[PDB]
């Protein structure tokens, strides 16, 4: 009877949200219809988690589905999972963003900010006990990256004391679809880090790093990277859900993770991926997806983990699986590399255990992690920010929607003491 | 006549009760439904015609552990409104256990232990099963603890604390909850026994036979040390021991309260055909170090008092022989100021065995409940990991602004660092 | 030497020494003697005299958390010189213990 | 049915099946057939405890098998053994030899 | 558990390795998809239900052999990601697999070597194939065993080199790999085990009489040595030599580490009727010189070290005899410092037969292994060989250009010079 409110925003929050809602409700068994056909009644008995019912027996998402161009709340509406979705939580816009994160923040997303906060409070004061809010969305975009910060800014001053979980995916330079996209993501985490209880970092080129050499997958479509997302956020909330011989839920691993309020930024890495080549010649064993968890190449952000020492360290684990051989692993990982986990927080990582595993998988793992080692991807972002804005490049969209260039200069210094405060934890 | 009240706080205290009311069934006959097909007077609660309630509550702030009691096999056993619910879980944070979000449920808690003791004619003690690394086990285990004190004085009360282990642990900001939960327990719990979970672990690896153990079979003979503590209230022995004589026996003074635990015959049903229990092998597999439910060592410190609960087949005449063959042990000693340290308990039934579980069926059980300066080693474990972690302040903006002050954690580090003196004081020669 | 061969043989230790090296690699002479110098503080009972790994560390552990709290210092090098059973490691810690418990000169 | 006519040209790339990439071969170690999926903590009922441990009745009974094949082996050696060292000099040899001579 | 990891370097380490994994499955009952209709835990790990794996990296620059693989009888029992291939091959070139090609492809090569060490609980051992003559097994696996003894500390690592022949190669620039390669595996090689394809060509006109034979003829032997060597391990016998047993009774010193190899009885069906295969009459046929597998004669050295692996209907007293006899007999002759230089390994299993070998069915076999004073004679001719070859400095602007310097030539030779050295002093009297 935790709830979790899910805010969908922009091109890339309503891809991955959508992608995310279909396993979710295939989890808890929730036909396209809306009925309900799962064989336990396991799935009934946190079914008030991410789903309010409704007349009949339908069961409808607790999703508000945001954006400000119109194209893409047909593109969830059309495709499968689509009619579960309440349409009064469809909010959209009609001009659209233009990437600009200006028009997303200050002049055409705050026609659709009190549009937005009405069903917020709806959907917030309609569940008995909110856990947290859950916001997917990028940083490079216009409307999930302007017009979705300032929806965090807002829902936070309305409940301080809930959780926030932003699923903000960020810039890669190998991947590069927008020219203006390091000055919306620097942007988006200066809103991000005084606002947010706690940040997991994605990105589309280690996305495609799984997808090549784990996955080994010849075309990866653009919904496959969402169905890693998906099994992100699945995890997450595994121990909400679903009975469990060690629970764990937002706010628990919250505290586990951050040890000062700024370190909010995670890197989190789905375990049990295979090739369809490689399923029958690998053993699901609880030794063997510790190496997999802990690999460098699993992990979802661009950051590599070998640099910067591990502040903190989550694992969520899924099915029958014994604490003894679940908890000495934590033990060996911290003992045969300890240059890679920092001194003075001794046992990094909070380990938790759930009994119901995903459909179709005997076993699984899912990985939070605070690093020092995430500051690197935040310098590359930085270093294409302060090249740009020395030349005064791209600038005249920005100010001239209001956006003076005093506060460009204040995300910079928010930037690099980020980064800074992470570089102290390294020694 | 003679009762107890086992309240079981956090995920811990109700996992390992879950257990303890499955093996309270088995011995006493009575169905998961709670109908029988005068011993159990102690621990259920005869209704009407033919059910018996158990005397125990189930709260905790999480819902989702406490439910699955509800929806399980024993839902006809338990009084549906005395398995307390919450709305959200104090999430490992001592200042939410304590203070934001345990002060509004523990209202309910004392409720129904006025219904609960108001039911028994004479209460014989309290026991508290809880684990301080988490939030519910500390923070909410500290208030019920402290209120117990003062709506019930001089009631004995008994703390079966899951405790911070050296090696292996489930969570970063347990040794924050530990030090808290340590100045709580110090002064309200009559008779605190730890135990640990890395020792169970390595019990259940060598005894047991089983390479890869679960909370599940911890927690089932954790069971088996509650109920053979607790045999002596419900059936006849040759030496009964209650828990007001527990107390005077086992504490020497009121601080130093801290007990270890160790059960003898761990045997699975392959070993016991060969395995031979008697008097003497189970006393000396009792006190051999390996055996101990606490991760450390007694020979670092001195036994300062010790308890043996003998179940089954035991005459009175061997268990003074297998006490003079520890008293002339080289590596066991005692301290110098008590002469006369075992206080053995006999009681004539044997233990019973769980269907679906690893012991096996043993005629002879001890349970070892001793009091030692050895224990002054796992609080300085949690000295030093506690110190370096709050040198530069890591997770106290979590504590801090839930209610608690920062001088709060002052408080609790000197309650651990007098402790500590303590025991290297007492177990001096003098 | 011989002025340290003639201060362990006052001692009386129930542990000959022989081949030294090996002898107080288990930590057994070197805890009979802190136990000597410090009846009150140290006895034998704490020790276990085996060859084992993890009863060697432990052995070797209370002596060195019980030399940190009375002050006495021996070089953790040298204690795992002496637990790895490395060739002159146990001489140099024995001239060292020679020299801060009762003070003498080395030649 | 239930489509916008802009995404209904292309809705067979655009959707698809993306479940392949966390589903797996049902022939396979990882497969797990919805049946111990959902299992739940037996408490008292001793076999639904098995079912929920049961990679301690798993490899129990790998230590089982193990014992009985090498009890099985090691009685067919022992048998070739007994049949090897049988032969003496009271045994069935050199006594054609001797009924030639 | 007993537990062997393999890795087959070059093009001759991955058709050695599959005929040799040919003989493991066949052992076992492992059919080649890959399921059977307790002792392969030492070479297969199993995965789940029905499915065992190898525990093998097949790693090589050249494509086309790794692929063969991937494509042959045996798809289905390999793991894909243990095959590694590379885009272009080493080609002849020591350079090239150490230095230039080298590098991208030996991060991938410990990667996998990781996955399989922390999967197997009790590693044994390495038993690394690899063919010093050519650019991929002498220059990839210089950087493979270069890694292996930093990451993985004292841990053994048992090595089958093919070594060139004196008489014959299919290459020029050998004895330039060769020298180089020698010195990777002197320092950091614990058993080194010398084949040479002349030698095995010997044995297989004469024992065999396969007058014209190919590379899978010699591969098919080979394994029949491999396997006999870690067959005590695999199965239960009279004397069990584990991987760690071998090692301290057969090298005396740590820089001699260089091991002859015979396998006795070696014969066709047509031959096996009319022969008498005897315990004594094995034995015998070990200590041939015929029957040894590097073109080298044992007479010219000293017998420092030997190693009997019975496998079979052996009786543990009839070894004993042919233990006697081979010591009387004064054609070979041990060091005056070594009087007890025998360790007889006795297996309850008989060897199996691959259908098509030229191997018949043999109720006994021996797999010899003896460290012997010959090897100095063996590397003295390919030091003849290089000092020719580079005293003129030809076929060396390949090398310097892919990353090599000149003065690694150079440094490479007194290290040969100082094994002679060696050799030859230990063995005096
Ligand atoms: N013996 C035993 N110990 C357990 C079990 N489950 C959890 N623990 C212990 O509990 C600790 C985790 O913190 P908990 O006390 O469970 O926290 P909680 O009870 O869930 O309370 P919250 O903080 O509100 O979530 C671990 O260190 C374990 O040692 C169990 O089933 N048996
Ligand atoms: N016994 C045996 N030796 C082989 C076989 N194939 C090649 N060799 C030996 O290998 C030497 C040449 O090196 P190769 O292994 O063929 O090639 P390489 O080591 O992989 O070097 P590159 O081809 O450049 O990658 C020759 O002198 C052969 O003696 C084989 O199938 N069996
Ligand atoms: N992983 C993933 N990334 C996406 C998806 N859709 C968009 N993106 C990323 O989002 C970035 C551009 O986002 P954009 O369309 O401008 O977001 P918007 O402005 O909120 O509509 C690109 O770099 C894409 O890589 C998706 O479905 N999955
Ligand atoms: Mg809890
Ligand atoms: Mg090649």
């Amino acid at each position: 009877m935790r709830e979790i409110v899910h805010i969908q925003g922009g091109q890339c929050g309503n891809q991955i949200g959508a992608k995310f809602w279909e396993v979710v409700s295939d989890e808890h068994g929730i036909d396209p219809t809306g009925t309900y056909h799962g064989d336990s009644d396991l799935q009934l008995e946190r079914i008030n988690v991410y789903f309010n019912e409704a007349t009949g027996g339908r069961y409808v998402p607790r999703a508000i589905l945001m954006d400000l161009e119109p194209g893409t709340m047909d593109s969830v509406r059309s495709g499968p999972y689509g009619q579960i979705f309440r349409p009064d939580n469809f909010v959209f816009g009609q001009t659209g963003a233009g990437n600009n994160w200006a028009k997303g923040h200050y002049t055409e997303g705050a026609e659709l900010i009190d549009s937005v906060l009405d069903v917020v409070r709806k959907e917030a004061e309609s569940c008995d006990c909110l856990q947290g809010f859950q916001v997917c969305h990028s940083l490079g975009g216009g409307t999930g990256s302007g017009m979705g910060t300032l929806l965090i800014s807002k829902i936070r001053e309305e409940y301080p004391d809930r959780m926030m979980l932003t699923f903000s995916v960020v810039p890669s330079p190998k991947v590069s679809d927008t020219v203006v996209e390091p000055y919306n993501a620097t942007l988006s985490v200066h809103q991000l880090v005084e606002n947010a209880d706690e940040c997991m970092v994605l990105d589309n080129e280690a996305l495609y790093d799984i997808c090549f050499r784990t996955l080994k997958l010849t075309t990866p479509t653009f919904g496959d990277l969402n169905h890693l997302i998906s099994a992100v956020m699945s995890g997450i909330t595994c121990c909400l859900r679903f009975p469990g011989q060690l629970n764990a839920d937002l706010r628990k691993l919250a505290v586990n993770l951050i040890p000062f309020p700024r370190l909010h930024f995670f890197m989190v890495g789905f375990t049990p991926l295979t090739s369809r080549g490689s399923q029958q010649y690998r053993a699901l064993t609880v030794p063997e997806l510790t190496q997999q968890m802990w690999d460098a190449k699993n992990m979802m952000c661009a950051a590599d983990p070998r640099h910067g020492r591990y502040l903190t360290a989550s694992a969520l684990f899924r099915g029958r699986m014994s604490t003894k051989e679940v908890d000495e692993q934590m033990l060996n990982v911290q003992n045969k590399n300890s240059s890679y986990f920092v001194e003075w927080i001794p046992n990094n990582v909070k380990s938790s255990v759930c009994d119901i595993p995903p459909k179709g998988l005997k076993m699984s793992a899912t990985f939070i992690g605070n690093s020092t080692a995430i500051q690197e991807m935040f310098k590359r972002v930085s270093e294409q920010f302060t090249a740009m804005f020395r030349r005064k490049a791209f600038l005249h969209w920005y100010t001239g929607e209001g956006m003076d260039e005093m506060e460009f200069t204040e995300a910079e210094s928010n930037m690099n003491d980020l980064v800074s405060e992470y570089q102290q934890y390294q020694d | 006549m003679r009762e107890v009240i086992s309240i079981h706080i956090g995920q811990a205290g109700i996992q390992v009760g879950n257990a303890c009311w499955e093996l309270y069934c088995l011995e006493h006959g009575i169905q998961p439904d709670g109908q029988m097909p005068d011993a159990f007077n102690t621990f259920f609660s005869e209704t009407g015609a033919g059910k018996h309630v158990p005397r125990c509550i189930f709260l905790d702030l999480e819902p989702t552990v406490v439910d699955e009691v509800r929806t399980g096999t024993y839902r006809q056993l338990f009084h549906p409104e005395q398995l307390i619910s919450g709305k959200e879980d104090a999430a490992n944070n001592f200042a939410r256990g304590h203070y934001t979000i345990g002060k509004e449920i523990v209202d309910l808690a004392l409720d129904r232990i006025r219904k609960l003791a108001d039911n028994c004619t004479g209460l014989q003690g309290f026991l508290v099963f809880n684990a301080v690394g988490g939030g519910t086990g500390s923070g909410l285990g500290s208030l019920l603890l402290e209120r117990l004190s003062v709506d019930y004085g001089k009631k004995s009360k008994l703390g079966f604390t899951v405790y911070p282990s050296p090696q292996v642990s489930t969570a970063v900001v347990e040794p924050y909850n530990s030090v808290l939960s340590t100045h709580s327990l110090l002064e309200h719990t009559d008779v605190a026994v730890m135990l640990d979970n890395e020792a169970i672990y390595d019990i259940c690896r060598r005894s047991l036979d089983i390479e890869r153990p679960t909370y599940t079979n911890l927690n089932r003979l954790i069971a088996q040390v509650i109920s053979s503590l607790t045999a002596s209230l419900r059936f006849d022995g040759a030496l009964n021991v209650d828990i007001t004589e527990f107390q005077t026996n086992l504490v020497p003074y009121p601080r130093i309260h801290f007990m270890l635990s160790s059960y003898a015959p761990i045997i699975s049903a392959e070993k016991a055909y060969h395995e031979q229990l008697s008097v003497a092998e189970i006393t000396n597999a009792a006190f051999e170090p390996a055996s101990m439910m606490v991760k450390c060592d007694p020979r670092h410190g001195k036994y300062m008092a010790c308890c043996l609960m003998y179940r089954g087949d035991v005459v009175p005449k061997d268990v003074n022989a297998s006490v003079a063959t520890i008293k002339t042990k080289r590596t066991i000693q005692f301290v110098d100021w008590c002469p006369t340290g075992f206080k053995c308990g006999i009681n004539y039934q044997p233990p019973t065995v769980v269907p679906g579980g690893d012991l096996a069926k043993v005629q002879r059980a001890v349970c070892m409940i001793s009091n030692s300066t050895a224990i002054g080693e796992i609080f300085s474990r949690l000295d030093h990991k506690f110190d370096l972690m709050y040198a530069k302040r890591a997770f106290v903006h979590w504590y801090v602004g839930e209610g608690m002050e920062e001088g709060e954690f002052s408080e609790a580090r000197e309650d651990l660092a007098a402790l500590e003196k303590d025991f290297e004081e007492v177990g001096a020669e003098s | 030497h011989r002025d340290v061969l003639k201060w362990v043989q006052g001692l009386d230790l129930s542990q000959s020494l022989k081949n030294c090296r090996r002898d107080v690699a288990n930590g057994f002479l070197v805890a009979e003697i802190f136990s000597r110098y410090f009846p009150a503080d140290i006895q034998m009972h704490s020790f276990a005299n085996a060859a084992s790994s993890h009863f060697k560390r432990d052995n070797w552990t209370q002596l060195q958390a019980f030399c940190g709290r009375q002050g006495i210092n021996l070089p953790g090098d040298l204690v795992e010189g002496c637990v790895q059973g490395v060739h002159g490691a146990a001489i140099a810690l024995l001239e060292h213990l020679y020299e801060a418990f009762t003070g003498k000169k080395v030649p | 049915t239930h489509a916008t006519g802009r995404f209904s040209r292309f809705w067979d790339r655009r959707y698809a099946d993306t479940s392949h990439i966390t589903s797996v071969d049902p022939c396979s170690a990882s497969y797990a057939p919805s049946e111990g999926t959902y299992v739940r903590k037996g408490w008292g009922s001793g076999d639904a405890s098995s079912d929920f441990l049961t990679y301690q009745g798993a490899d129990r009974d790998q230590r089982a098998r193990q014992r009985q094949a090498v009890a099985v082996r090691t009685t067919a050696r022992s048998e070739v053994e007994a049949k090897l060292s049988g032969l003496d000099d009271a045994s069935g040899l050199d006594d054609g030899r001797l009924q030639v001579a």
